[PDB]
RNA sequence: AAUCGUACCGCAAACCAACACAGGUUAGUUAUUGUAAAGGCUGUAUAAAACCAGGAUAAAGGAACUCGGCAAAAUAGGUUAUGUUUUCG
């Protein structure tokens, strides 16, 4: 079994394409796998839950192993300690999405700006050729 | 729509459309959709949607009013407009 | 690729304060011949901006900033214009354009200005003596000349120590805390791979 | 201050205050059930479901 | 004609504050250049006709100062390029009246009046506009009058490059 | 290793207020020097009455207003040699 899923339909992830379960509009971390339009029953199930936004460097994370070592011995403090650890894990899923959305926006803006520069260049080149023809025609 | 429907009815009966006159027109009450709308301080009011029936009767050579409307042509657009051929040299003379 | 004005005396600068166009006709003609003839002006000059309007502006600022770093004393705007043109060629046309570039540097603390001392506000307003500008080797967080920056830092350092101990005395943390937010996702990992390929190439 | 918000729903409160287990715990509650059986109400308690 | 009001400039209020009023008119002016024909309400059409004429005047100027003013009005680079290159040459000899307005009745829902705004010289024009330069008969009182009052009257379209510019180029080369 | 929750709304046109109600509703997180990344949202057609509401500007005078400086306006901030009162802070 792999640790992370690698085959995602990126049109679905960004939001241009509908999913395999259209009734769900905002998949949960454990619902992403079965809402993928490329879902297949032959692929082995990953051993951990990650969203499509997670980086490939998360495969070396072992969070529950570290939690046990930091476990307080007082049950009253232990219960609150565990509650804060679960809160940290859930928040990490939505830090990745925010970085994912901000990172893509910068790439899109750069590409859009580059296209704008090229279009103006072609228009100015075309006009210059027309201007030259006018002078040549008039001798 | 009622005027057109009535005229079609007259032709089927064998009347001349060029001599028809509107001789009777009246309305009649239909079935109403009742409702309620809230007001201030817990009071309430009515919210009703009304409906009506329309009846038109056309008869031949009935007494008619003399009203008649003047008719003009609309704006000329396309190849049928020739305002651009006007000669403006005449207005400079006496 | 600087372009000359229709008077063939200077280059046009990329900013909103430039009121002269760029001559672009295939043949050189005096202004008086074609300006009063009645022909369309767009056949002789380009009144618009270049496709690289923003990039050219950034390049010009670097040239001005580098030249100041090579200087050892504050100088006037006129000296800056002459020095840059001599080093690289005719690339700047007016002192007003250089002034606009300097204002951007002053705002972000990439440069500083030395102002004269006047007895009354009215004398300062009516004064016409040119100003002197310098450059910081690295960006700073305080305004003014190096002497003024040191004075401002001393006041800031005292304030920080005053605040930190007052917080401790009133049962607050001496230094504020936050949480570390993870800003590395799949998009960032692909950017790094792209960057290495560009560097290798 | 605006009035009319005397009801603040709570599922745990509703079961404990008016539930069937509560009605069967006292003699007066048992009499209330019999009164509702005599009148023939289809639902006996707010706690009832199929 | 377009009515003149008491506010600065004599423009319409278009039932909007001045800030939203200017944002709306700039967008519509950009679309008029792109498409050359638009259908809207009578008030927005009257304001757009007068605003559109003054935008063409800037394009005909063909100067650095004029382009700066227009660059704050037009919303798209492609539309701004067309204004100074294509439309500038189109209306070289036409003195005003680059836009026409024709009323087109009332709408269906709110029964508001509507009109059509279009450019006055092109392929696809609703009507055929009068020539930019009016021909003058050779034996008319009009010809004599213009000589006495305006010796520099223009009777036929002029070439892009006048003879003085052509002569200078020939002498140079 | 079984069992129950997992759709959708959640400062709201979906919850408490008879309503698509200018009211009420807990916790956890995010960009931003003088600003502010992501994300989210959007108004029948006009105008050159009286009058009403919420703003702006105003010659000369400056509480003459009024039960009453109501409302509005106003260099508002910091450091001071000296003096006064203290329960000495
Ligand atoms: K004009
Ligand atoms: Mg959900
Ligand atoms: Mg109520
Ligand atoms: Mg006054
Ligand atoms: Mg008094």
């Amino acid at each position: 079994r792999p640790i992370m899923h690698k085959n995602w339909d990126w049109e679905f992830v960004v939001g241009a394409k509908a999913g395999r379960k259209p009734a769900i509009q905002r998949p949960k971390p454990h619902q992403w796998y079965y809402c993928n339009p490329k879902y297949s029953a032959e692929d082995p199930l990953p051993t951990k839950i990650f969203p499509p936004h997670a980086p490939p460097t998360a495969e070396s994370l072992d969070d529950w192993a570290k939690f046990r070592k930091l476990c307080p011995k007082d049950p009253v403090e232990a219960k609150k300690f565990r509650k804060h650890f679960v809160r940290f894990l859930n928040q990490r899923n939505y830090d990745w999405r925010t970085a994912f959305e901000r990172g893509l926006a910068k790439e899109v803006a750069v590409a859009k700006a580059a296209q704008r520069a090229e279009d103006e260049t072609k228009r100015q080149e075309a006009w210059h050729a027309y201007r030259t023809a006018v002078f040549e025609s008039a001798l | 729509e009622g005027l057109e429907h009535a005229r079609k009815d007259a032709e089927e009966k064998g009347l001349d459309p060029k001599k028809l006159v509107v001789s009777t027109v009246y309305t009649a009450k239909g079935k109403y959709l009742r409702g309620f709308q809230p007001m201030g301080k817990g009071f309430a009011g009515r919210k009703t949607t009304r409906k009506t029936h329309l009846r038109i009767v056309l008869r031949e050579n009935a007494s008619v009013l003399p009203f008649a409307a003047q008719v003009v042509s609309p704006s000329r657009v396309g190849g049928a407009s020739q305002k651009h051929l006007r000669d403006i040299s005449v207005r400079y003379t006496v | 690729r600087p372009a000359l004005t229709p008077s063939f005396s200077r280059v046009s600068d990329p900013w909103t304060g430039e009121k002269e166009a760029k001559y672009a006709a295939p043949y050189r003609i005096p202004e008086e011949v074609w300006k009063n003839s009645g022909a369309p002006k767009i056949l002789f000059q380009d009144p618009w901006n270049s496709p690289d309007y923003d990039e050219v502006r950034k390049k010009h600022a670097v040239l001005v900033h580098d030249y100041l770093k090579q200087q050892s004393q504050p100088i006037n705007v006129q000296t800056i214009l002459e020095g840059v043109n001599k080093t690289h060629g005719l690339v700047l046309g007016t002192i007003e354009y250089v002034t606009s570039l300097l204002e951007n540097m002053l705002w972000h603390d990439m440069a500083y200005v030395v102002k004269p001392v006047f007895s009354s506000p009215r004398k300062a307003k009516l004064s016409k003596i040119p100003l002197l500008y310098g450059a910081n080797k690295y960006q700073q967080v305080f305004r003014g000349t190096p002497k003024e920056v040191a004075e401002r830092y001393e006041a800031a350092r005292a304030k920080h120590i005053k605040v930190a101990f007052t917080r401790l005395r009133t049962s607050k943390t001496p230094q504020p805390f936050r949480r570390r937010t993870d800003e590395y996702s799949h998009v960032q990992a692909s950017q790094s791979a792209l960057g290495l390929a560009a560097a290798a190439a | 201050m605006k009035r009319g918000m005397t009801y603040q729903p709570s599922r745990k409160k509703r079961i404990n205050k008016h539930g069937m287990e509560k009605r069967l715990g006292t003699e007066d509650g048992r009499l209330t059930i019999l009164r509702r059986l005599e009148k023939g109400r289809w639902r006996l308690t707010v706690d009832m479901f199929r | 004609t377009v009515k003149r009001f008491l506010r600065p400039g004599g423009w319409n209020r278009l039932n909007r504050p001045v800030k939203e009023r200017l944002a709306l008119i700039k967008n519509m002016a950009t679309q008029l250049v792109e498409k050359e024909r638009i259908r809207t309400t009578l008030s927005k059409a009257k304001n757009l006709q007068r605003y559109g004429d003054k935008l063409i005047t800037l394009g005909k100027a063909g100067t650095r100062e004029s382009w700066l003013k227009a660059n704050d009005i037009v919303r798209t680079d492609r539309e701004l390029h067309k204004l100074f290159t294509t439309l500038a040459l189109r209306y070289k000899d036409r003195q005003g009246g680059y836009v026409r307005l024709i009323r087109a009745g009332f709408r269906r829902g709110d029964a508001a009046p509507v009109a059509i705004v279009e450019l006055v010289d092109r392929e696809g024009e609703l009507r055929q506009a009068r020539p930019a330069v009016t021909p003058v008969p050779k034996f008319s009182v009009m010809r004599w009058v213009k000589q006495q009052l305006d010796p520099k009257f223009i009777s036929e379209p002029a070439p892009l490059l006048p003879p003085l510019v052509r002569d200078y180029l020939k002498e140079q080369n």
